[PDB]
């Protein structure tokens, strides 16, 4: 019954939205926030009001807009401005007051009511009473309250509520008990009207129902002497648990204030004041603490703070810091700690060993703040470094088992190392210089290593950053005896689990030329071999076949060692990966690319020595002979010609005649044409012809690729499906499908000539970003996540990609719609070329015209429209859309930080059941797409028109922008984690190749990229000199993503008009 | 086709440069301009040839000899050439490139490269030469206007509205006013300080006209100095008077039906000698002759299959 209730709204909204499409009136705009509210979708409705502001300043007192936005502090100082210019206006006065009640400014709300009482007409007076009652309640003026409560009718739920509160002050129980049950039904029947306040009083009825159950808990407290601890516990649990905003919680505590004073209840009121501080209502947070101190608004401003309650003072200090007065805050802290250690050492009689411990914990927190603040005021330099480290190590002592404490100490040492390094690079731009530096770096390196180790063991599960840092120090400096010792020590101490997280980063250094670092890497990998070998066999197998010799040597040494306990798993992994590389690119496809290349080098470039280097591995490949039926059937129809083509090539080698070499090419092009004709005649592959060894595979102990994790039972490769569908790209991926030992099937894209190492580390980054979103409460509340897939490299060319189910590319969905609707698929393109045959060569101005022409003669609604017709009902349509908007904004922001280029309509897809978005292909990363020569990107992410359309109407103001902020806020907070991960691949020795392609040392280049990322994560990504806060930077980006001047410049294939 | 007292020339995306006889609407001749759209057209002061600024070239076709193809090409610059401008003594030609250079070309010499280069930061949308022949006003995409002193090689720069691309700039024959027009749609007007004999040339700002809401594409002063015409993406040419900077006449090509797509942008205008008439370049494939006082459409020039982005107009004795 309630299930079918939202369906009606969801369907009504769809048409109501399409009505806004027809003509945006205030008539639709009003009847759209309302339906969005009943649909319990608050942030999407918030966007409707944003549009209402930005187009219709027509229900505008600027203070009514600030009121509707719940921006009470702006609305108050706007209602001041409007009032002192005009007269007394009984409308503005109530407006002015509503701000003061939602600010919880009872001091003035009671004042301003009594300051104007002849000017209260019987309309104005009726509203007046309700607010001046809570104002009196907030000031414990029960005389004033009762006089105002005698003014509010018993018919209003509000009236009946304030009677319940007044009887409870006066200890009348059965009176108040009735008043509650009557205030319920006068609100039960109230919300049936639904027209007064449809959500801010429906969520605010949950305020009242909470308050009315809490008032029934208060009636229990003042009447049952044994439910003291029990009620207080449910009061405390549903406080760390319960999330209700500042304003609501003023009221919630006011109920409890009847029964418990703040002094008996410090942990509650501090947590409350913590939240007022966290949300940014500082002057309110202050007033709470002031009350708890039993002294001090900052009034005796020159005096010491009172130690009286050490816990309260500490909060006050960080409030003061969070205010403006932060030199002051730093000073009061330095002194507070000095007091605390003396109140420990000397005042400890041995009986107080709980009080010693909690006090020692407080100090650790103070010591951390001191270090944090010192850096904020002074930065990192010669004078601050030893002082902060002192504060940090102090914190280390007082709470030996605190992650934060150990982390901060580690980081400070690490940044001390960096400070001196970066100082020395600065020195060299302009003997004893190195020797002092050696001792300086070592001084801070060993501690940093130790710190990061103790912090790693204090995390466990969440420590990617700390782990990666340990590797930075290891790979950078771990060949100095002292540093090495610390590492060996640490490696022993830390659980082995840790390193799995970091396996690709380690393997990347298998071949380290430094001997001391090499040893420990091999040592470690061997031990990660012993326990959970699954996590190593695929990557080690990749490494063991490597043109770079020292890589493959050292890989095999580990696999040798792994055989002595896991032999037939190693053997299986060896074989399965061999056969997959064979299947990835068949013998003829290898010959195809190798003859494009050799014809470019010889004919198109005049290079026989290059040409010879291309063909020689291919001829030598076949010199081993056919191994599969498909290898023979090739070798049959072509082999004869090729062996003889090589013959003529080697006749030239000793003669030099072009006529010896043209007879070779005459043979080469025979097979080349022949291959090309047969190429789109591979739409399927059969495992019995292509790799028999794989068909044969039954019940292996090798895990299904990238399914191993230690928490969960091993899914092994039970059997491989005998047929591989070949997707017809220019790369031609095979659709490989394995049966798991668990029952379920597992589908992969087996890819030839596609370096998947990049996508691998990118998938890693999403992992972390996923963690941080699961961890930030708001982000969890909204289910913000990245859809990721398995990435299993197999060599430089090849590798497997997890096939995500139920997804179709943007392109596919549009193709299908346009054909179904008999629209020519490529209509904008054809429109554009008809108008301007030279489109790509036009001035920006000229381009914009043609772009605009195309857009204005085509429907932008395709994606929106298809997503509607797809859905089996309207409430499923709605959720899918909520999901869509959210998931797209997640990847907008993350994508932007990563610098993820090339987001054309085949490179993002949509899961047709949830509506969530998926990015594939992480080739173009960092600014790469934008820095290129021909068709550079101007876009920070695709916020293309059909995407926008497919949102709600008011989309960009709604969920999209709000989600954008949230994601970005998470990113900026956790910048260090994100930077650790990126730095890991930017400085990865094997992956530096992506940024020398700006041509069509790298040390220098790498630095740039990372700066660019740091910039983005601090809002210094537009102006060097301004530091933009989140909502500003997001707004700049949406602006940028959306600029026609930008979009018209995109390579046509990217489809700027989609 | 140069022997005729009036020269009216039209180019755009259809790979032709067409010459019209102004008083009839009949097309005199067409000239093949393949492989690019034409960005700008200017007839040389001495009416000997017309220049076609395009993509990575300036091509120059003869007006005196009827029928051949280009006399002079200029190559080897990259990205578009947006503005052409000529010096009166016919030897110097000026260009503005997307390649962020103002280029002075020796027309009476054979080098395929140019005499001087002034490099700025953004692409240059327009170049025009102060009547005193000693200064090049250069307007770029960053929103800067550079006064290039062709004598000192000193540059001076000026930003009316920051971060917004300035699109065209012009300067009245008498040299009392300079106009610049930007992608916001504003028209900025400056007064000019006649310290010309000793080289000063100050600009003292007079007005910002909110000429349009869409991109302003060109501005031009009547030879009279009575009027300032303004062309826009809003499908309009707005003729402003220099006494009030009030609107006098509006020429438009709007649909007169709110559901018709924008039927073409107003890319260019040239006034007649007497300042009685104005010519109009449009994306609807037509050049138009208007009466300036009435806003009546006196003639329509209809030959091009694709859009028109250019005019050149000429009355000289």
């Amino acid at each position: 019954e309630r299930a079918a209730k939202c369906r009606a709204y969801a369907k009504a909204l769809h048409y109501k939205e399409l009505e806004f499409q027809k003509g945006p009136t205030p008539a639709i705009l009003e009847s759209l926030i309302s339906i969005n509210n009943k649909l319990q979708q608050p942030e999407a409705a918030a966007g409707v009001l944003e549009y209402a502001m930005k187009h219709f300043g027509e229900l505008e007192i600027q203070a009514t807009w600030y009121e509707k936005l719940h921006e009470w502090e702006d609305a108050l100082v706007a209602y001041d401005k409007k009032m002192d210019t005009n007269k007394d206006d009984p409308e503005l006065m109530l407006g002015r007051m509503r701000c003061l009640e939602a600010l919880g400014e009872w001091g003035q709300l009671h004042q301003q009511c009594c300051e104007k009482w002849t000017l209260v007409n019987d309309e104005t007076q009726a509203k007046m009473a309700r607010m001046a009652a809570a104002a009196a309640w907030g000031l414990g003026q029960w005389d004033s309250m009762e006089e105002y409560t005698c003014m509010i009718p018993r018919d209003t739920h509000d009236g009946a509520f304030y009677r319940a509160v007044l009887a409870l002050h006066q200890d009348l129980f059965s009176l108040a008990q009735q008043c509650i049950d009557k205030a319920r039904d006068l609100l039960d029947a109230e919300l049936t009207a639904m027209a007064g306040e449809s959500y801010s009083r429906a969520y605010g009825a949950m305020v009242s129902c909470h308050m009315l159950s809490e008032l029934e808990e208060v009636i229990q407290y003042k009447l049952v002497p044994e439910r003291r601890e029990i009620i207080r516990q449910i009061w405390w649990e549903r406080l760390q648990g319960c999330q209700r905003i500042v304003e609501d919680w003023q009221k919630i505590l006011m109920v409890r204030s009847l029964v418990v004073s703040p002094h008996e209840d410090m942990r509650t009121w501090l947590k409350y004041a913590s939240l007022c501080g966290k949300s940014g209502r500082l002057a309110l947070a202050h007033k709470t603490l002031v009350l708890l101190l039993g002294v001090d608004p900052s009034r005796q401003l020159d005096h010491p703070l009172p130690t009286v309650h050490p816990q309260v003072t500490y909060a006050y200090m960080k409030n003061m810091w969070k205010s403006a007065r932060k030199i002051d805050a730093f000073q009061h802290m330095q002194h507070f700690v000095q007091t605390m250690q003396q109140q420990a050492q000397h005042a400890i009689a041995t009986e107080d060993q709980q009080h010693k411990q909690e006090l020692h914990k407080l100090m650790a927190r103070c010591f951390l703040k001191l270090g944090e603040w010192q850096l904020n005021l002074q930065g990192i330099n010669e004078s601050t470094i030893p002082k902060v480290l002192q504060y940090y190590s102090a914190a280390t002592e007082h709470d030996r088992s605190w992650y934060k404490a150990w982390h901060a100490w580690a980081v400070m040492n690490f940044e001390a190392v960096l400070h001196y390094k970066h100082q020395n690079q600065a020195r060299d731009e302009k003997k004893k210089v190195t020797e002092d530096l050696s001792k300086t770096l070592l001084m801070y390196t060993v501690p940093a290593v130790q710190g990061f180790f103790r912090s790693i063991s204090l995390s466990r599960g969440n420590n990617l950053q700390d782990t990666l840092r340990v590797l930075t120090l290891w790979f950078d400096y771990g060949h100095w005896p002292d540093v090495n010792e610390a590492l060996v020590e640490g490696v022993k101490a830390i659980q082995i689990d840790t390193w799995l997280q970091v396996i690709p980063q380690l393997i990347a250094r298998i071949d380290t030329p430094r001997p001391l670092v090499g040893r420990l890497i091999h040592q470690l990998l061997t031990d990660i071999g012993r326990y959970h070998p699954q996590a190593l066999i695929y990557p080690l197998t990749v490494a063991s076949k490597s043109t770079t010799t020292a890589r493959h040597n050292a890989a095999n040494k580990i696999l040798k060692n792994m055989c002595e306990h896991s032999n037939t798993l190693v053997q299986q992994a060896m074989m399965v990966s061999e056969e997959l590389i064979r299947v990835a690119i068949l013998w003829h496809e290898m010959w195809h690319e190798g003859l494009e290349e050799a014809s470019r080098l010889y004919f198109g470039e005049r290079n026989v020595k290059g040409m010879f280097e291309v063909l020689e591995p291919l001829h030598a490949m076949m010199e081993r002979g056919p191994q599969t039926l498909k290898e023979t059937s090739f070798n049959q129809a072509y082999g004869r010609d090729l062996m003889e083509a090589q013959e003529w090539c080697r006749k030239y080698m000793k003669s030099g005649n072009v006529k010896d070499l043209t007879q070779a090419w005459d043979l080469y092009y025979h097979v080349f044409r022949r291959i090309s004709k047969q190429l789109p005649q591979l739409t399927s592959l059969e495992l019995q012809y292509v790799s028999p060894k794989l068909l044969m595979c039954r019940d292996l102990e090798l895990a299904v690729p990238g399914t191993y994790d230690p928490n969960q039972p091993i899914i092994r490769i039970q059997s491989i499906a005998p047929s591989l569908q070949v997707i017809t790209s220019k790369q031609r991926p095979r659709k490989l499908t394995l049966m798991g030992s668990n029952g379920h099937e597992f589908v992969f894209l087996l890819k030839g000539h596609e370096d998947l190492r990049q996508d691998e580390r990118v998938m890693q980054l999403f992992g972390l970003v996923n963690t941080l979103l699961a961890n930030d409460p708001t982000s969890l509340r909204k289910n913000l996540s990245i859809q990721r897939y398995a990435v299993i490299p197999l060599s430089t060319n090849s590798g497997l990609i997890g096939w995500v189910p139920h997804c179709d590319t943007l392109h596919a969905l549009i193709r299908d719609y346009r054909e179904k609707k008999k629209i020519l698929l490529n209509i904008e393109h054809r429109i554009m070329l008809r108008m301007a045959p030279d489109y790509d060569h036009l001035t920006l101005m000229q381009k914009v015209e043609v772009f605009e022409h195309a857009v204005n003669n085509t429907a932008g609604d395709d994606l929106a429209k298809l997503l509607w017709l797809k859905s089996p009902s309207s409430e499923v349509w709605f959720d899918r859309r909520t999901n869509y908007t959210r998931s797209l904004a997640v990847m907008s922001m993350v994508g932007y930080i990563l610098g993820l280029g090339d987001r054309h309509p085949s490179n993002l897809m949509l899961d047709r059941l949830s509506g969530k978005i998926l990015h594939i292909d992480f080739g173009d990363c960092f600014e790469v797409a934008m820095t290129r020569e021909k068709f550079p990107e101007k876009i920070p992410f695709r916020l293309t028109r059909m995407l926008t359309n497919a949102m709600e109407v008011t989309g960009l103001d709604g969920n999209y922008r709000i989600t954008c902020h949230t994601v970005m806020e998470v990113l900026r907070e956790h910048k260090d984690s994100v930077m650790a991960v990126l730095e890991a691949f930017v400085y990865d020795p094997l992956l530096n190749w992506r940024l020398m392609d700006t041509n069509t040392a790298l040390n220098k280049k790498a630095i740039q990229i990372i700066n660019r990322v740091r910039d983005k994560l601090t809002g210094r990504d537009f102006s060097h000199d301004d530091t933009l806060d989140v909502p500003t930077q997001v707004e700049l980006l949406i602006k940028q993503a959306t600029s026609h001047e930008n979009l018209c410049q995109c390579y046509i294939g990217w489809c700027p008009f989609w | 086709v140069g022997s005729d007292p009036v020269i009216l020339a039209t180019a755009g995306y259809d790979h032709t440069v067409r010459f019209w006889q102004a008083h009839s609407g009949i097309c005199t001749r067409t000239v093949q301009h393949q492989d690019s759209q034409v960005n700008a057209l200017e007839v040389t002061p001495d009416r000997s040839m017309i220049a076609a600024a395009g993509y990575q070239h300036i091509r120059m076709y003869d007006l005196n000899s009827n029928n051949p193809n280009p006399i002079i090409s200029y190559d080897g610059v990259n990205k578009n050439i947006a503005s052409v401008g000529f010096h009166e003594d016919g030897r110097w030609m000026y260009t503005g490139g997307e390649d962020c250079t103002a280029r002075i070309w020796d027309l009476r010499s054979r080098n395929l490269q140019c005499q001087r280069i002034f490099q700025v930061n953004a692409p240059i949308n327009c170049v025009c030469l102060h009547p005193n022949q000693a200064e090049l006003i250069v307007g770029d995409q960053s929103g800067a206007i550079h006064i290039w002193d062709l004598k000192t090689d000193h540059n001076e720069q000026l930003i009316p509205e920051p971060e917004v691309s300035i699109t065209s700039a012009h300067i009245d024959p008498d040299a009392s006013y300079m106009a610049a027009v930007n992608s916001t749609g504003n028209c900025y007007v400056w007064n000019l300080t006649g310290g010309i004999g000793d080289e000063v040339t100050q600009l003292i700002p007079k007005t910002k006209i909110p000429a349009h809401t869409r991109y302003a594409l060109q501005c031009r002063f009547s030879p009279d100095s009575t009027l300032l015409a303004t062309c826009s993406a809003d499908q309009t040419c707005k003729i402003w008077r220099t006494s009030n900077f009030s609107l006098m006449t509006e020429l438009s090509i709007k649909s007169g039906n709110p559901g018709e797509s924008s039927r073409g942008w107003m890319w260019g205008c040239a006034f007649s000698g007497d300042s009685q008439y104005i010519v109009t370049a449009s994306s609807d494939n037509l050049a138009r002759l208007w009466c300036v006082e009435t806003g009546e459409i006196k003639r329509e020039y209809g030959g091009h299959q694709k859009a028109v982005v250019c005019l050149a107009f000429n009355d000289s004795v």
